């Protein structure tokens, strides 16, 4: 329920976030909360102080209050919000003036955020057989569980999750039809955690190893970490960040 | 080498409260 806050972007990038801050002004104390790309039901705050940019992710604690790493609870991102307007408490600066979103201008919502509520709906649906009302009061009141739950299974139905498919597989299933730069499929591997990223540059097949670290983060090795793949996909698809090349159009299933 | 490895290094960093 951070829809509501005038100067909440969504789902835009680091790079936007720094955009927007300029076009803001890039006055001390000036601030835009955005959707955490890589912290599953986080969100991270862009504060401008001395001419630069500083991010701060606010993770969802187990409990459902939300923190920035060494910092207190707080009820809700804004709440957060509101108090560092008050006491910097280790922040840059004080929250002084929030960049609004300029009119017309709505939230960014990803591709899983797209599905998201369809998906829970139709899960409850099938698992504890509702409609209607009674389908609506299920969801609101496992809302948070059940945000988890098909955030965590929501790869198994993307079009670029391949599920147990070797090495040698996936090479010749991606060599297959237009040779497009950037064809990409995720795969995984023994370890019920170990994945692989498939990807087609200049007629060759990278493979890039995805490891579950021991908090359950994702990540190819010296590459950022994510609760979910899905988070992957979609940071990868929008910069190279590390690989030859950024991910284009996902690898159709046969 | 079987596996590619990232190139460049990460500028990515997000500043906390301690």
């Amino acid at each position: 329920s951070a829809n509501h806050l005038p100067f909440f972007f969504g789902n835009i990038t680091r790079e936007e976030a720094e955009d927007y801050l300029v076009q803001g002004g890039m006055s001390d104390g000036l601030y835009l909360l955005r959707q955490s790309r890589n912290y599953l039901g986080g969100f991270a705050l862009s504060v401008a102080h001395g001419r630069k940019a500083h991010h701060y992710t606010i993770e969802r604690e187990l409990n459902g209050t939300y923190a920035i790493a060494g910092g207190r609870t707080h009820a809700s991102p804004a709440d957060l919000c509101h108090y560092h307007s008050q006491e910097s408490d280790g922040l840059v600066c004080l929250l002084k003036k929030p960049f609004n979103r300029p009119q017309g201008v709505q939230p960014k919502t990803g591709p899983f955020e797209d599905l998201k509520e369809n998906l829970i709906r139709e899960y409850v649906k099938q698992t504890w057989n509702l409609q209607g009302q009674a389908l609506e009061q299920a969801i609101i009141s496992q809302k948070p569980q059940l945000e988890k739950l098909i955030a965590t299974t929501a790869h198994e139905k993307m079009p670029w999750f391949h599920g147990k498919i070797s090495r040698e597989e996936s090479e010749q299933i991606v060599l297959i039809g237009s040779k497009t730069n950037g064809k990409f499929l995720i795969r995984a591997r023994d370890n019920n955690g170990s994945y692989a990223l498939c990807l087609l540059h200049e007629g060759k097949v990278l493979h890039y190893r995805i490891d579950k670290d021991k908090t359950g983060k994702l990540s190819i090795p010296e590459g950022k970490k994510f609760d979910t793949l899905w988070q992957l996909v979609e940071h990868y698809s929008y910069k190279a960040d590390g690989l030859l090349r950024v991910l284009t159009v996902p690898c159709q299933k046969i | 080498s079987p596996y590619q490895e990232l190139q460049g290094q990460r500028s990515d960093v997000y500043s906390d409260l301690n």
